[PDB]
């Protein structure tokens, strides 16, 4: 199974400021990877699909890229309602597996 | 309409077919194999394509007894498919060179 | 040769935007890919982008924020980045260069430093450096030009129009009170100053200005 | 100048430049795919050849939807092309074995 | 993408001595990898192509070697003019990603 590995949890920035979340998988699995938001007691919500494909009614401030084992999501100037967890999924292998997610923190 | 443009047609859209119930087959006989590849739509199509084809990349190839039957499938009818367009030619250019001779 | 041209410099208010010019002379093939390369003072090169002009197809770096927007004007031989929304993050210098479609950059362009900021384009101002007369003379001589109150960077400085290249050193501009310094040093025979003439030139493309200044002994 | 030899070499020309523009649509569709290894025309006409040929190595292949349909469109153009080809033989050696027959 | 590495980022010889450049890619690349030199306020110079190949106009000097994943730009014997910053590029996968750069000191 692909491990896929966040790190670090928790990321700390000031508001308006660039944002990068990490995922490492521990295979190359092309851009099969998506991206969710999670605030608290939400259900998850797509926000970046293959990587860096955006989803209609997300911010454009949100952006992702990377491929083989090495993701990253970026949120261009942060804002509050940015305040959530973030996970990523990997759908290159089976069985879909997520990561174990970070934090953003204002 | 002779008998082998036809069956050229006939071939054709029953490849179309094969490759599109392929793909569908293909995915639903990969999942719930841990290390499967072939396991989302798209790219099942594009790899029942570049089977029937002979080309096998090796980008993608089913590991299930399942999957691996669905790839013969795949494999028989484009290689038949293509075998039958052959023969048409075949015939074509017989007949036309029949004409030719004045036979 | 001189295959891609760029203009030496521009000048954007923050926020603003700016589009970069890249016109090529040369071979011009169907396949040419021409790309986009941000280097940001004393760090590396970063790929931006790339455009095929005969078929007007663009590719964008993903891993930074997308500010840029490539266009091809196959009548002009002439590529153009837009660079939109910049900040004090954009300030650099933006290379162009050619590739054959076979993965490398065989030439580029020289550059277009851009600068964002609010302040004014400001020529600078070009003063000889002779020595004072108490000095004494070596088998050399050293001259100088000061090239002072400028804004924004960069500026060219050459010595007798691009003749004179050994002997010569261009120090880094500092910055101080939003006016850039520079001097520039040239070293030629004791013999041969000043009975031979020695000029340095003084480029400052973001105000479109020239000027010469011949270094004479003093008075 | 008969038909199937007249065919065979408008084939062969045919494969020729549909080997030539896969090779630049590839690398048209797979540049600004992260990941894709079909980006650079000499070797973009590499793959062209060993797909025509249904060879598929797997050194290299599309990875983006137009580059896939790409891709086809220059495996059937590859096995067409030969299989028209095995039709031409067909016809000249069915032809000599009529006259060895004296039909 | 494909993480270019080259280290160390200053190399420190003496006049005449060989010097050897290193870059290594995170991951195979074959030898999809060309060389550059940055002098002092000057644009890239292309050095050498497909890790080992010689540009007409380039001294004899500098060499290339290596395919997978380590590579190295070699000088026998350095002189001034080569005081510059040097950089490596692959083109073996999209996009194009160059190294940080090694600058030579004498």
């Amino acid at each position: 199974d692909i491990l896929l590995t966040q790190s670090p949890a928790i990321l700390s920035v000031s508001p308006g400021e660039r944002v990068s979340f990490s995922c490492r998988a521990s295979q190359s699995i092309g851009t099969d990877i998506h991206w969710y938001q999670q605030r608290t007691n939400g259900s998850p919500r797509l926000l970046i699909k293959y990587a860096s494909e955006s989803i209609s009614g997300i911010p454009s401030r949100f952006s992702g890229s990377g491929s083989g084992t090495d993701f990253t999501l970026s949120i261009n100037s942060v804002e509050s309602e940015d305040i959530a967890n973030y996970y990523c999924q990997q759908s290159n292998r089976w069985p879909f597996t997520f990561g174990s997610g970070t934090k953003l923190e204002i | 309409s002779a008998l082998h443009w036809r069956a050229a047609g006939a071939a054709t859209v029953l490849l179309v077919i094969v490759l599109l119930a392929g793909s569908y087959l293909a995915v639903l006989a990969e999942r719930g194999a841990p290390g499967a590849q072939l396991i989302t739509y798209p790219r099942a199509l594009w790899w029942s394509v570049e089977t029937a084809t002979t080309v096998g990349y090796g980008d993608l190839y089913p590991v299930t007894l399942w999957g691996r039957c669905v790839a013969v499938v795949v494999m028989v009818a484009g290689i038949t498919s293509f075998g039958l367009v052959t023969a048409a030619l075949a015939t074509w250019f017989v007949g036309r060179e029949q004409e030719r001779r004045g036979h | 040769q001189v295959q891609l041209q760029q203009p030496g410099a521009e000048l954007v208010k923050p926020g603003a935007s700016v589009k970069l010019s890249c016109k090529a002379s040369g071979y011009t093939f169907t396949s040419d890919w021409i790309h986009w390369v941000k280097q940001r003072p004393g760090h590396g090169l970063e790929w931006i982008g790339e455009i095929i002009p005969s078929y007007g197809r663009a590719n964008y770096n993903e891993k930074i924020q997308k500010k840029a927007t490539l266009t091809a004007d196959k009548s002009s031989s002439t590529a153009f980045m837009q660079l939109s929304s910049l900040t004090s993050e954009d300030s650099a210098v933006y290379y162009c260069a050619r590739e054959r479609g076979d993965g490398y950059f065989a030439v580029w362009g020289a550059g277009t430093t851009v600068t964002v900021s609010s302040a004014k384009t400001t020529p600078p101002s070009v003063y000889p450096l002779a020595p004072g007369s108490a000095a004494q003379t070596n088998s050399m001589v050293t001259l100088g030009c000061l090239v002072k109150g400028y804004f924004p960077e960069p500026v060219t400085v050459t010595w007798n129009s691009g003749s004179l290249s050994s002997g010569v050193h261009t120090f880094p501009a500092v910055l101080q009170s939003d006016l850039y310094t520079l001097s520039s040093s040239v070293t030629v025979p004791s013999s041969s100053w000043p009975s031979e003439t020695v000029t340095c030139n003084v480029a400052h493309p973001a105000s479109s200005t020239k000027v010469d200044k011949k270094i004479v002994p003093r008075d």
